[PDB]
């Protein structure tokens, strides 16, 4: 129903 | 409640996290953390298939290192050269092509100068 998403390096 | 690890500058610390292995929805683990007041901040992570990725954010690239043992399940974060930037809560999540994903408890880590 919901995640908190940290995104890999740009 | 403000209870954690406290290291001096300088010195080192290892974070372990339990890593069962590759389902169909996560192919790696690793970590984040976040600092008082602060956006979540990627670390590291790591492929459960050798040689696929090794992601690390350019703040700690040169003294934190991810490894995994497939074989005891988990994966560890070595971090040395720690200074006081580093301060922060410290959390474990699967990955999928180096992301991050937590679907709902971190390790707090003092760094003084």
């Amino acid at each position: 129903g919901s995640v908190q998403i940290v995104y890999k390096p740009k | 409640a403000s209870g954690g690890v406290f290291v001096q500058s300088g010195g080192s610390l290892r974070l372990s996290c339990a890593a069962s292995g590759a389902t169909s929805t996560f192919d790696g683990m690793g970590w984040f953390r976040q600092a008082p007041g602060k956006e979540r901040e990627f670390v590291s992570a790591i492929s459960y298939e050798q040689g696929s990725y090794t992601y690390y954010a350019d703040s700690v690239k040169g003294r934190f290192t991810i490894s995994r043992d497939n074989s005891k399940n988990m994966v560890y974060l070595q971090m040395n050269s720690l200074r006081a930037e580093d301060t922060a809560t410290y959390y474990c999540a699967p990955a999928y092509e180096g992301d991050l994903y937590a679907f709902d408890q971190g390790t707090q880590v003092t760094v003084s100068s």
